[PDB]
RNA sequence: UUUUCAUUAAUCAAGAACGAAAGUCGGAGGUUCGAAGACGAUCAGAUACCGUCGUAGUUCCGACCAUAAACGAUGCCGACCGGCGAUGCGGCGGCGUUAUUCCCAUGACCCGCCGGGCAGCUUCCGGGAAACCAAAGUCUUUGGGUUCCGGGGGGAGUAUGGUUGC
């Protein structure tokens, strides 16, 4: 990443998965970026803000993207708790 | 799969599975008192038993060994203690 | 040649050899 | 692979640099242990009486 | 039967963490594996855990991040000096720049840099990185 | 499977020892068998004198009359 | 034997998607606008496609045939896509329950619908195949 | 939902869901699925929780809207059942609809006429068309599907938990999505119930 | 001239996506090498590993088509490797140098010792494994050279590895399957993780969902 | 099993028990089948295949012999890693059918659960040269414990020596 000059020292930083925060690849055609939206607390409308989740080829072979994208919904407060 | 809490399994999940392979052991038997028809004394037998017990009160078969638990005699009312 | 017949051919020379 | 502090490394490693300035391959800027590693056999060559003889046009 | 029970302890994280669940369960549970895991914590790696106290032999109940890409044991324990870790950090570690073999010293159990730090040999134990 | 307790040097140590006659290349080598066979004796040159020269054909794909000599 | 080749079939679709309205069930008129409409090889070409169209002209009127874009059934197809009965197919007079879906329900605070009637649950436990 | 009283489903959509009987499951149950169910019945019969049911469709809806272009979310069906519910839901929303028989092909291979790079997928029975679900796995495709108690859920994104065999619950399924992604994008209000009527989105067999 | 049919390659000819890293980030399918061409043509310079004639028995006799290996990068990170069987060998070469430039993959570089400059050798020991063929890369001190076979070295220094130290097992003699072992071995350089790849990644808008509004009008 | 002992264990040079079929000694008996052998066919020839007969043997009791594609061509002990429906033995819980008249209580069913076995289907867990394997996975990101054992193909399981056996 750094040499002891300070200048960062690399073509471009991959994004980690949301879920197993493993490194997804160059080659992971597999691999998702889903946008969710974010509702106005009163009327219930599109604002324009969103929230990104990535998941990577594995995850989405194992089927467990499912409960990752819900578990991540949950924490993120998207999901009503219960 | 990938979320669960090995700390705080469901009570229900808890019984279900076997006694060994518990988070914590604790046996599936139990104590309880025996109260025979043509007697006021009262006795406690071992929910899977081995012996064929008596009652020295009036000299009476109560329970019988099985292959699991013991076979109570009929009249003999059981009742589990805490 | 079958070798199950190779095995008998070594034993019937090992008998003659050995008288 | 030795560490910093050893004195058998800073002995060492000051004399390897010492020559090699000495010899005229390096300057007192570039006076640090892992520059060694960056010398190439042009650095070597160009030091050859040969070569200096040409250099400083005693010969054409 | 079960001989060396760290090897079995680093054999189920590892096992756990190549198939992306969030928790690992290890048992039984001994002083070298809860030393070990602290130096694993301290360095990043595995984050909180849980000792479940049976009267027996405990267990852990280990919370995973997606950090850890192996941790092994070296069986048997062999004796490890000062001039000979260059060796054995050369052998087992994949980069210079990160992972730690975890020694045994009459200090106590630490990684191989620590080692060098307070300048005493031991019995390896394991690598993680 | 491989024994790698502490102790087990002398077991590696008598089993290496051991399969190392399996090889062929140290069987032939270490067991004096090959040099007395050898026509030279573990000599890379040998003198000799001539009986007679005579004529040995190829193998089967190409054809040919080697000239040689009995010595 | 004598099959339709590729040529004969693909020429008499298209002239059917184009032209439905101009051809009919005879087979001489259908081979005169042949002529007309496509600019064709030679006369028995023609013929052969002239036929096959009045082959398919028949069958049009039977039912709708895969692969032709007709115009005029799509139509009544799309009036078909779109028709909805007056009262809602959804809204039944009491809908019969089982218990255990009111408990599902009351778990989630519809404990006061009385729409619902709960039905007594089944008496025997067996639903499965008998396998062999 | 985001635990707000303006997301909470209301008395008429849980009689609309038990109308069409949308909380008759399957006989099986997949290994996955076991969250969404509420209890196993004697008739065999699983039943899946209305209210879980409802936080996938919102969770669906809100992934739909993020959606900029509407042409870009694509949906598809290959049984006659969800063929009409399609349709209606592509005029409705304004997605591209793929109805029976699909090319495979469709998403990988860029030379064909037929070629479609869309950003979404909304499948209707994730074992019916396992084709574009595969195709997805190529081209980064995020993946919504209405899942019954038993199928797999390989490539699966959003797994909405639902009734798929009966024809009612398809369409009321389809009708419910369409209905919260327009409402959620903001074209028709919370007030007025909304004027199509789920009839409209059912299959109507010869 | 050249008119693109993904959404990427009109994205690529209006100047919209500025480098590649950002296709590799996001980690999207490839189809056109003009994309390539436009980002590493200036670079990027190929090279043919061989050329294997592979035959197929007929009743007439035996049919001759000829594989083409050929790897392809600049010296600054950027690999690739082409294989095809065709007919003819130009045929072969032109279309293996057009599956090379589709299969281009970055390179992640990093030091053997304390980091000073820019960085030579790989950054961690990693391995590539295809049909029997194992090949090891690992890191080497400054100014080593590559320690390999000629194969690997190709690659190697068209991926700008200045140096580095290979170890291969199995046959190595199959050139086809130590060329894909080699490449493969390069191309988890990035999807291995190290402690520096640490921190929770920030999500940046994906180019698809970013430029939407000119993807309407072209 | 809310019983007892409290590390007594795992795997194993030497040394042991057993070990199909055939085979060799003595006794018993010999129905069928049947090496050898006698014929009749087929065939250029058939010393075989096909058919009729038939000795030893096949069977039992007591001695030997220690080998088979003795095979899952896959050593044993221990941990972890995906689902699915059956099945065999035992246990545990629960509507409803039936028999022992009826009440329980035992059987036969039915729906789940738990442990140990024989297996099977599916899966991009992951391996492998592949065929395939939930083990032949957890292997260059290479160390749980331990026994036997291979090192290109022939020569050859031959020669010689030892030892076991009539």
């Amino acid at each position: 990443m750094q040499n002891d000059a300070g200048e960062f020292v690399d073509l471009y930083v991959p994004r980690k998965c949301s879920a197993s925060n493993r490194i997804i690849g160059a080659k992971d055609h597999a691999s998702i970026q889903m946008n969710v939206a974010e509702v106005d607390k009163v009327t219930g409308r599109f604002n324009g803000q969103f929230k990104t989740y990535a998941i990577c080829g594995a995850i989405r072979r194992m089927g467990e993207s499912d409960d990752s994208i819900l578990r991540l919904a949950k924490a993120d407060g998207i999901v009503s708790k219960n | 799969p990938l979320a669960k809490d090995l700390l705080h399994p469901s009570p229900e999940e808890e019984k279900r599975k076997h006694k060994k392979k518990r988070l914590v052991q604790s046996p599936n038997s139990y104590f309880m008192d025996v109260k025979c028809p043509g007697c006021y004394k009262i006795t406690t037998v071992f929910s899977h038993a081995q012996t064929v017990v008596l009652c020295v009160g009036c000299s009476t078969v109560l329970c019988q060994p099985t292959g699991g638990k013991a076979r109570l005699t009929e009249g003999c009312s059981f009742r589990r203690k805490q | 040649m079958r070798a199950k017949w190779r095995k008998k051919r070594m034993r019937r020379l090992k008998r003659k050899r050995r008288k | 692979t030795l560490d910093e502090k050893d004195p058998r490394r800073l002995f060492e490693g000051n004399a390897l640099l010492r020559r090699l300035v000495r010899i005229g391959v390096l300057d007192e800027g570039k006076m640090k242990l892992d520059y060694i590693l960056g010398l190439k056999i042009e650095d070597f060559l160009e030091r050859r009486l040969q070569t200096q003889v040409f250099k400083l046009g005693l010969a054409k | 039967v079960r001989m060396n029970v760290l090897a079995d302890a680093l054999k189920s994280i590892n096992n756990a963490e190549k198939r992306g669940k969030r928790q690992v369960l290890i048992r039984p549970c001994s002083k070298v594996i809860v030393r070990f895991l602290t130096v694993m914590m301290k360095h990043g790696y595995i984050g909180e855990f849980e000792i479940i106290d049976d009267h027996r032999a405990g267990k852990i109940v280990v919370n995973l991040t997606g950090r850890l890409n192996k941790c092994g044991v070296i069986s048997p324990r062999f004796d490890v000096q000062l001039k000979d870790l260059e060796k054995w950090q050369n052998n087992l570690l994949p980069s210079r720049q990160f992972g730690f073999i975890v020694l045994t010293t009459s200090a106590g159990i630490m990684d191989h840099e620590e080692a060098r730090r307070k300048h005493t040999g031991g019995k390896i134990l394991g690598f993680f990185f | 499977g491989k024994c790698r307790g502490l102790r087990t040097a002398r077991k590696l140590r008598s089993h290496r020892r051991d399969q190392k006659w399996h090889d062929k290349q140290y069987k032939k080598a270490h067991l004096g068998t090959a040099l007395k066979a050898n026509p030279f004796g573990g000599a890379s040159h040998a003198k000799g004198i001539v009986l007679e020269k005579v004529g040995v054909e190829a193998k089967q794909p190409n054809s040919a009359i080697r000239k040689c000599v009995r010595v | 034997g004598r099959v339709r080749t590729k040529t004969v079939k693909k020429a008499a679709r298209v002239i059917i998607e184009k032209y439905y309205t101009r051809l009919g069930n005879d087979f001489h008129t259908n081979k005169r606008v042949c002529e007309e409409i496509a600019i064709i090889p030679s006369k028995k070409l023609r013929n052969k496609i002239a036929g096959y169209v009045t082959h398919l002209m028949k069958r049009i009127q039977r039912g709708p045939v895969r692969g032709i874009s007709i115009k005029l059934q799509e139509e009544e197809r799309e009036r078909r896509d779109n028709y909805v009965p007056e009262v809602s197919a959804l809204d039944q007079e009491i809908i019969e329950v089982d218990p255990d879906t009111k408990e599902m329900l009351k778990l989630l605070d519809f404990g006061s619908l009385s729409n619902l009637q709960v039905t007594q649950p089944t008496v025997g436990m067996n639903f499965k195949t008998p396998r062999g | 939902s985001g635990a707000l009283d303006v997301l909470q489903m209301k008395e008429e959509d849980v009689l609309k869901f038990l109308a069409a009987g949308t909380h008759l499951g399957g006989t099986n149950l997949d290994f996955q699925m076991e969250q969404y169910i509420y209890k196993r019945k004697s008739d065999g019969i699983y039943i899946i929780n209305l209210k879980r049911t409802w936080e996938k469709l919102l969770l669906a809806a809100r992934a739909i809207v993020a959606i900029e272009n509407p042409a870009d979310v694509s949906v598809i069906s290959s049984r006659n059942t969800g063929q009409r519910a399609v349709l209606k839901f592509a005029a409705a929303t304004g997605a591209t609809p793929i109805a029976g028989r699909f090319t495979p092909g469709t998403f990988t291979n860029q030379i064909q006429a037929a070629f479609r790079e869309p950003r979404l997928l909304v499948v209707t029975d994730p074992r019916a068309d396992h084709q574009p679900l595969t195709e997805a796995s190529y081209v980064n495709l995020p993946t919504i599907a209405l899942c019954n108690t038993d199928s797999p859920l390989r490539y699966v994104d959003i797994a909405i938990p639902c009734n798929n065999k009966g024809a009612h619950s398809v369409g009321l399924m389809w009708w419910m999505l369409a209905r919260e992604v327009l409402r959620m994008r903001g074209t028709i209000s919370r007030e007025h119930p909304w004027e199509v009527m789920p009839d409209l989105y059912f299959y109507r067999d010869p | 001239e050249w008119m693109p049919v993904t959404k990427l390659g009109r994205l690529v000819k209006d100047m919209k996506i500025k480098s590649l890293e950002e296709i590799y980030l996001f980690s999207l399918p490839i189809k056109e090498s003009e994309i390539i061409d436009f980002f590493l043509g200036a670079s990027l310079k190929d090279e043919v590993l061989k050329i294997m004639p592979v035959q197929k028995q007929t009743r007439a006799g035996q049919r001759t088509r000829f594989k083409a290996f050929v790897a392809i990068g600049d010296y600054n990170g950027h690999v690739g490797l082409g294989v095809k069987c065709s007919k003819e060998v130009a045929t072969a070469i032109r279309g293996a140098i057009i599956l090379a430039k589709l299969s281009i993959v970055p390179v992640r570089r990093g030091y053997w010792g304390n980091k000073i400059g820019k960085p030579h050798t790989v950054p961690c020991k990693v391995t590539g494994r295809c049909g029997s063929v194992l090949v090891r890369l690992i890191p080497a001190p400054r100014g080593t050279g590559i320690v390999s076979a000629p194969v690997p070295k190709k690659l190697l220094m068209m991926a700008g590895i200045d140096d580095c130290y290979t170890s291969a097992r199995g046959c190595t003699a199959t050139l086809g399957n130590f060329a894909k072992a080699t490449f493969d071995a390069i191309s988890k350089t990035y999807s291995y993780l190290t402690p520096d790849l640490w921190k929770e990644t920030v999500f940046t808008k994906s180019p698809y969902q970013e430029f939407t509004d000119h993807l309407v009008k072209t």
